[PDB]
């Protein structure tokens, strides 16, 4: 191996010798074998478990359960403060286990998309995973790719490569294959950067440890994760439940001490009542529903890189895609050649290979039998920065098209036949790409110029055109015909590139125009039906012509008999208000720059929607950064796109979009199951609590109690209601608003609902036992039975806000069938089980006891099932 | 509308002979070109056997002095021959037929559904 310094200051030939590097032909297998057995893998060699454990233990309401805790073992009560620390245990147990399963899953999909570069080995280019790279490969760089390893270039055609990652500076940087004597190494192409332009091939310097900024990778790894917005959000609102209850249990408190009552029980109570209140199994249950959203969509194929993204697909209701790439499988095609003159060619076969003849009027054409065929196959071929190494292609798939029109001509050779001194690149902004090129072997020929790119600037940099083998001063009635011609193709399907050949800029030769056929992605238009069907905009954001925007949308059917299509010179015309206005209405965009689609991203956002933009190509990662929701194309996308986005499609289908939306719609429903059930039987004991201080009758449940209770309704009873299931009808709802409105009117009426029922019919049961003005064990018994009863209705009630019980079934959690059953079990040990009767101060009951408090508690299935079959039927 | 039919495809040893038949509804008379594409996980589809309007064939530089080709109009079918296989170029199969068009630029290419081959190392 090599210093990257070092190797910059020393020749080409001389690191080549060094590392016993081929230029030409790349290592054979042995001796690649031999340098993994000395070098290595590529890896950063092994990237803490009780690491998170104690993580989980920062959070807030975790510290107010350990202080009670602390406070409880001070005041020593060596059963209270053992039972709060099961609960803490359980629940920072089960947020483990989530969390472990859900980073495991997704780092297999990750291993499903590995890190690849095209490497030439053999002689034949492979596509070789950067972790197999030993040093001295030869590896060839396309565009928007990122370097597999430490490499030293040998051959750069035109290259940008940006440097964000590893320096810190936006800006891409030329990298030239000439040795650097004596960051400012214009030569090395480094490790992680990524390839914004052009073509290139190097020899790799370095693997593994050897890279000389692996470092920024390790911090990178180790950099964390920050709270999601709905963990800041349910974590502000469980210090907001967690304060209230202190101010009510405070006041409880103080008035039972004024009214008269044990300070030590009082305090117990207190304590016990305010580990309850605490919503320590919301945090744990925001994180189970993430995480078991993150392995939902695993079993997708849809790689979550951020956690955010999971909450967000769920309000996600605009999504901005791309026609190429995205909405076309982008195995581009030249298939219609139309000459500046009118001949018409038909260019058959598929794919990027020599294979397909070119026919005019019926006849084949090689070479340059056609002249004007022939130059047009000529600048498509001398223009690019792709080559069909061993039928594969490296750079963009519309100059590959190009290249394999030029093979299927005869006439691939004249790229090798010309000096690209200037290159005017490709960018979005430009639409057109230029060369200045001289002949080999004709050296006195003058600096020839080819032009290719959209017929618009194309035609505006042309000021000639050619005729019969003629140049000829462009007129406007053939640039009338030119247009129609465009716009015909257009709307048969066809990407259309116009061409130009002349001296100089500005004084081109317009020879003609290629219709590149791009069949879009199969699967998109059923997707696009249901997505739509779903409540869920689409829009196709493009940079090509409106014909062939519009034809694709049409056959894909987000663009129907009466649909608005806006060009990107209206949008930079237009105003952002505007642009607000029109921009539901309009369903494709066309000769859209990045800019312009960054805009029209903003102006969807200024709406209050949350975007989902789908992207491929080098240009399009603003745009996927600026989204809501960054969506790239697993297999046939480019480095620059996955690294930029927020959830990689493995197998790319527009459905899984869906199923990311669905599984995001779910999870807040999950929450809300949660925090109804915890927060209505937390009012219930707390207002019964409450009651009992006021009217100065006996408390109905000790603190033992009210912890076994909340082991109840925070821990695995409470934690399944996270895990239930999601429906099919809030499946077809409309998209959820942004804001996260947990609490709303119908959740809190139904919340007081429950806690009124369970604290009349607890108190019930207390008051039907205290009718003899006894104090036996046996009343405290039926009233914490009748507690723990109502508690287990309200969960088997809580599963669902508008589905009844009925419906939604027993069987379909089993977490929730485990949870009440093991609560049940309990229960009755804490009732007949007699070391379980003397620390929880209890006295065993009749079966008629039990019958009795079955049926009584039932009372809030009973009337939530009667609100939820009401609301269904005024909903109908 | 031509509709385009596969056939023939089977399990066949390495060294055997194996047969396919591409059928077409219409006359082929007027279709220019014609031929085999292979596509294999993985990779892109390649090309594997053809035949053009001036009668010439076509042929993947791989796969070149092992596959033939031929047409005949009366069973309106391309039959494809495949002698001396390897494990290695196994795949699934698609014809497809392109036609000469010119007012419409739409491309009159007919795919096949495909069908599946696979050969595993000998023993
Ligand atoms: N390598 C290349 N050389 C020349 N012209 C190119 C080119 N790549 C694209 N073009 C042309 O540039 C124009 C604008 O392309 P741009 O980069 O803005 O979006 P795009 O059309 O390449 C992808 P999409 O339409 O899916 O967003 C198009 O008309 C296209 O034909
Ligand atoms: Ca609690």
């Amino acid at each position: 191996v090599l210093t990257s310094k070092k190797a910059s200051e020393l020749p080409v030939s001389e690191v080549a010798s060094i590392l016993q590097a081929d230029l030409q032909n790349g290592l054979n297998k042995c001796e690649v074998s031999h340098r993994r057995a000395f070098h290595g893998w590529n890896e950063f060699d092994i990237s803490p478990l009780w690491k998170k454990y104690i993580s989980q233990f920062k959070n807030p309401l975790i510290m107010l359960l350990l202080a009670s805790a602390v406070i409880s073992v001070l005041m020593h009560q060596f059963d209270d403060a053992v039972s709060i620390t099961v609960a803490i245990l359980i629940v920072v147990t089960v947020a483990f286990v989530q969390e472990y399963r859900s980073e495991k899953s997704l780092e297999e999909l990750s291993k499903l998309v590995p890190p690849e570069c095209h490497c030439v080995r053999e002689g034949k280019l492979e596509h070789t995973l950067a972790r197999d790279l030993v040093p001295g490969d030869t590896v060839c760089l396309s565009v928007g790719d990122r370097v597999p390893a430490d490499l030293r270039l040998f051959e750069a055609v035109d290259l940008s490569i940006d440097e964000s990652s590893l320096t810190g500076e936006t800006t891409p940087c030329s990298k030239v294959t000439a040795p650097q004597p004596a960051a400012s190494r214009s030569n090395i192409a480094f490790m992680g950067t990524l390839v914004r332009c052009g073509k290139a091939k190097g020899v790799v310097i370095g693997t593994g440890e050897n890279s000389e900024f692996g470092e920024v990778f390790k911090m990178m790894q180790a950099e964390e994760a920050p709270k999601t917005p709905l963990q800041k959000s349910m974590d502000l609102l469980g210090k907001q439940l967690s304060f209230y209850s202190f101010g009510i249990i405070g006041i409880i408190m103080l008035v039972g001490w004024l009214l008269g009552k044990d300070i030590l029980e009082m305090f117990t109570i207190s304590v016990s009542l305010a580990v309850a209140a605490i919503p320590e199994g919301l945090p744990i249950v925001v994180t189970v529903t993430l995480a078991l959203g993150v392995m939902r969509m695993v079993k997708k194929r849809a790689i979550v890189k951020k956690l955010p993204i999971v909450e967000t697909l769920g309000c996600c209701n605009v999504i901005c895609s791309d026609k190429t790439g995205t909405l076309t499988k982008n195995e581009m095609t030249v298939t219609h050649i139309f000459t500046s003159d009118g001949l018409h060619a038909e260019v058959t076969g598929v794919g990027y290979n020599q294979f397909g003849e070119v026919i005019v009027d019926g006849d084949v054409v090689h070479g340059f039998y056609n002249p004007a065929v022939s130059r047009i196959v000529e600048a498509g071929c001398v223009c690019n920065d792709a080559v069909i190494r061993n039928n594969t292609l490296m750079g963009k798939p519309t100059e590959g098209a190009l290249i394999a029109l030029a093979m299927k001509m005869g006439l691939d050779g004249l790229q090798q036949d010309y000096i690209r001194k200037a290159e005017y690149p490709f960018s979005s902004e430009q639409k057109w790409m230029a060369v200045k090129c001289v002949h080999r072997t004709q050296q006195d020929r003058p600096e020839i110029c080819f032009m290719k790119g959209a017929y618009e600037q194309v035609i505006k940099y042309c000021t000639t055109y050619q005729s019969k083998g003629q140049t000829l001063t462009l007129t406007q009635q053939q640039r009338d015909v030119y247009q129609q011609e465009k716009a015909r193709m257009g709307s048969a399907g066809l990407r259309v590139l116009a061409l130009a050949s002349g001296p100089e800029l500005g004084q081109l030769t317009f020879l003609g125009l290629v219709g590149i056929i791009d069949p879009p992605r199969t699967g998109v238009k059923e997707a696009v039906t249901t997505l739509i069907a779903s409540g869920v905009s689409i829009k196709m954001i493009t940079g090509d012509s409106q014909e062939t925007a519009v034809a694709i949308a049409s056959r894909l059917g987000l663009y129907s008999k009466t649909s608005q299509s806006v060009s990107g010179e209206e949008i930079d015309a237009m105003d952002v208000q505007q642009l607000s206005q029109i921009v539901p209405k309009v369903a494709v965009f066309y000769r859209a720059s990045p800019r312009h689609k960054m805009k029209i991203i903003k102006s969807l956002q200024k709406n209050g929607s949350v975007v989902a933009m789908t992207g491929d190509g080098v240009n399009d990662a603003v745009a996927l950064k600026a989204a809501d929701i960054g969506v790239a194309m697993g297999q046939t996308g480019t480095d620059v796109c996955k690294e930029a986005a927020d959830m990689i499609l493995v197998d790319d289908d527009f459905q899984t979009i869906m199923s990311a939306i669905e599984e995001g719609k779910g999870i807040y429903n999950n929450i809300k199951n949660f925090v109804r059930f915890q927060l209505s039987t937390s009012i219930a004991a707390l207002t019964l609590i409450s009651l009992a201080t006021l009217m100065n009758f006996p408390n109905p449940l000790n603190a033992m109690q009210i912890l076994w209770i909340n082991i109840i309704m925070d821990g695995p009873p409470a934690q399944s209601l996270g895990v239930e299931p999601v429906d099919k009808d809030v499946i077809r709802k409309p998209p959820r608003n942004w804001k996260d409105s947990i609490l709303t009117k119908n959740l809190i009426l139904k919340i007081l609902v429950s806690s009124i029922i369970i604290v009349c019919g607890t108190l019930f049961v207390f008051w039907r036992e205290l009718r003899d003005n006894v104090i036996t064990p046996r009343d405290t018994t039926m009233t914490f039975t009748c507690f723990v009863f109502f508690d287990m209705f309200n969960a088997l009630s809580s599963r669902s806000q508008t589905k009844s019980v009925f419906e939604i079934g027993l069987c379909s959690n089993r977490m929730f069938c485990y949870a009440v059953l093991g609560s049940i079990m309990g229960q009755l040990l804490v009732i007949y089980f007699p070391p379980l009767q003397k620390v929880f101060q209890t006295e065993s009951l009749s079966i008629l006891d039990l019958l009795f408090l079955l049926g009584l508690t039932s009372s809030v299935c009973i009337v939530a099932e009667i609100i939820k079959k009401v609301e269904r039927s005024r909903e109908k | 509308q031509v509709q385009l039919q596969e056939s023939g495809g089977g399990l066949v040893q390495a060294g055997g002979s194996l047969r396919l038949s591409c059928a077409a509804s219409g006359s082929i008379f007027g279709a220019d070109w014609m031929g085999w594409y292979r596509q294999a996980p993985g990779k892109e589809r390649e090309f594997v056997a053809g035949i053009g309007h001036g009668a010439s064939t076509y042929y993947a530089d791989s796969v070149k002095g092992r596959f033939t080709i031929s047409r005949d109009n009366a069973k309106n079918t391309v039959y494809l021959q495949m002698n001396s296989l390897k494990p290695e170029d196994t795949a699934v199969y698609y014809c497809a037929v392109q036609y000469t068009q010119y007012r419409s630029y739409d491309s009159l290419l007919y795919w096949g559904q495909g069908t599946q081959v696979t050969v595993s190392s000998g023993s």
